[PDB]
């Protein structure tokens, strides 16, 4: 969940 | 169905030095002629807490793009570490190509990218500051994260 910030990139 | 379709990106020189510009051979197929242009970008994620540590390393403007497939090495220099947060400089971050035609983004691709050292002391005591000269940054390629937003291409 460090990287939930990119969720608009799987 | 989409005017463009990205096929592929290889990521060339890698594993490299942190100080190596990126390099990243895209191919893409046009269905019909282009009238306006593509704008390629390369993000570099400096921080994944804050946004405003995010680098645009480069910009291309590619156009008009005739029909068939297209091949081009997309190059941008490494981030600036004097925005590169110390917690965030050793470890895994992100490296983002984003499309736009129109000014409507149609793919984004991201790779992680572990920084890390290669000397055997460094690795077991990282040094309190990050030495950006003994990094080595491995783009994880084998794994991109890709998403393609369905844009109006009239």
């Amino acid at each position: 969940e460090k990287a939930a910030r990119l969720q608009x990139x799987a | 169905m989409a005017k463009v379709q990205v096929n592929n990106v290889v990521v060339l020189d890698n594993p490299s030095p942190f100080y190596n510009p990126f390099q990243f051979e895209i191919t893409f197929e046009c269905i019909e002629d282009l009238s306006e242009d593509l704008e390629w970008k390369i993000i570099y994620v400096g921080s994944a807490e804050s946004e405003e540590y995010d680098q645009v390393l480069d910009s291309v403007l590619v156009g008009p793009v005739p029909a068939g497939r297209h091949m081009f090495v997309f190059q941008a220099d490494a981030p600036n570490p004097g925005l590169i947060p110390d917690a965030d400089a050793v470890g895994v971050t992100v490296v983002l190509i984003t499309c736009t035609y129109r000014g409507q983004e149609f793919i984004r691709v991201g790779y992680y990218v572990n920084n890390e050292y290669t000397e055997t002391e460094l690795r077991e005591n990282p040094p309190v500051k990050p030495d950006f000269s003994k990094l080595q940054r491995n783009i994880l390629a084998s794994n991109p994260r890709v998403t393609r937003f369905h844009i109006n291409w009239e």
